[PDB]
This record gives structure tokens, sequence and C-alpha cells, in this order.
């Protein structure tokens, strides 16, 4: 689902003809970008909630 | 927190300043006009209009009507001078 959203967002960014002179939509763009970066960081750095007592205890 | 909306805000935004000013001028200038040479109104014969559609037409309007008018004037003046002189 994120792939199509990124595709359309980037296509809109690169196809701006009468969509220039903006101040806050780019801010929301970086907000979404850093939100996705935090998503990826959380998935790659998922610590183990339960204690791994099978091998650690 | 909502993002700006250029293509969503076009109701108040027009094409620059001059193009929208001249849009009304150019939209109706081509609306109510003859398609191609309609209503020539060439036909006219009321002595003055007979001259208009016979020799005084603007297609040539050469010196020939002027020479004919001068010939008529001198023809009348010959009789006038015979009456007077």
């Amino acid at each position: 689902a994120k792939s199509a959203a990124n595709k359309l967002d980037w296509a809109k960014v690169i196809s701006s003809l009468r969509i220039t002179g903006s101040t806050a939509t780019q801010l929301s763009s970086f907000k979404k970008r850093n939100d996705e970066a935090r998503r990826q960081l959380l998935e790659l750095q998922s610590q183990p909630t339960e204690v791994d007592f099978s091998h650690y205890r | 927190v909502s993002t700006l909306i250029p293509p969503k805000v076009v109701s108040s935004k027009n094409i620059g300043s001059a193009p929208n000013a001249k849009r009304i001028a150019n939209v109706v200038h081509f609306y109510k006009s003859l398609p191609q040479g309609p209503a020539p109104a060439i036909k006219a014969n009321t002595r003055l209009a007979r001259y208009k559609a016979k020799y005084f037409d603007g297609d040539n309007a050469s010196g020939k009507p002027l020479w004919h008018f001068a010939l008529g004037i001198i023809a009348f003046g010959y009789s006038m001078e015979y009456y007077f002189h």
C-alpha cells in the first residue's frame, strides 16, 4: 500500500506545473517521509518484548 | 495542519491578470459575427445609391466617375452659358 502512495506522491512532486510556491505541503511530505523512516527503524530494530528465557535464563 | 491545495483552489485564481481581463473581450468578439461575407448588401439603386452600386463602388473608384461628373457639369454649363452669355 505504501509503494503506490510513494509513487503517486513523487510523481506529483516531479510533475508540479501550477502546484508551485508552496510552504506547508512539503512540510507534510517530510512529515510522512520521517514517519515512514521511523516505521522502518521500528521494524528493523524490533526488540523482544517477552524475555528469551529459553536461552537467556 | 492541512496542506496547501493549488489545483483545489482555482475558483478565485485566474490566468494571471491580463489574460482573464481580455478573456471577456475576446470570447464575445467572435460570437455574434458573420461567418464569411454574409449580407453583402451590394444591390442599391436610389440615384445616389445607383451611383454607389454603379460607379462609386470602392472596388475600383478610379477617375472615370470623376471624368463623367465633369462631363455632365460642363454639358449643363454650356446651356447655362448660352442662357447667360
